[PDB]
């Protein structure tokens, strides 16, 4: 259809807006990813993140 | 002396204008009548974490 249409799926209901303020600690280790170059071994064709 | 009763309750009707003063007199507040029918609460949906778009080459 080319049409405008709504309904609504459920009645009202109740929402409190919170404040949450915690400490992190975010640890991660980059990744590299190293490929030859068909040849002798002497051209490395990708060296990327 | 019986005429004391005699005159209020004759006289009883300043008391229209005597209401007039201390309505004009008071504050006012009112209401905006409550809702009813928060007979659902709603969840927020189901949510599954995931790490994000990997920009791969």
């Amino acid at each position: 259809a080319q049409v405008d249409e709504d309904i609504i799926v459920s009645k009202t209901s109740l929402w409190k807006e919170m404040q949450y303020n915690r400490d992190i600690i975010i640890r991660f280790k980059f990744g590299n990813s190293i490929v030859k170059m068909g040849g002798l071994g002497y051209k490395w064709s990708e060296i990327s993140y | 002396a019986s005429l004391i009763y005699r005159q209020l309750l004759t006289n009883s009707y300043s008391v229209d204008l005597y209401d007039e003063i201390e309505q004009i007199g008071s504050g006012k507040t009112q209401n905006v009548t409550i809702n009813p029918g928060p007979f659902a609460q709603t969840r927020y949906a189901p949510v599954n974490w995931d790490h994000g778009e990997i920009n791969d080459s």
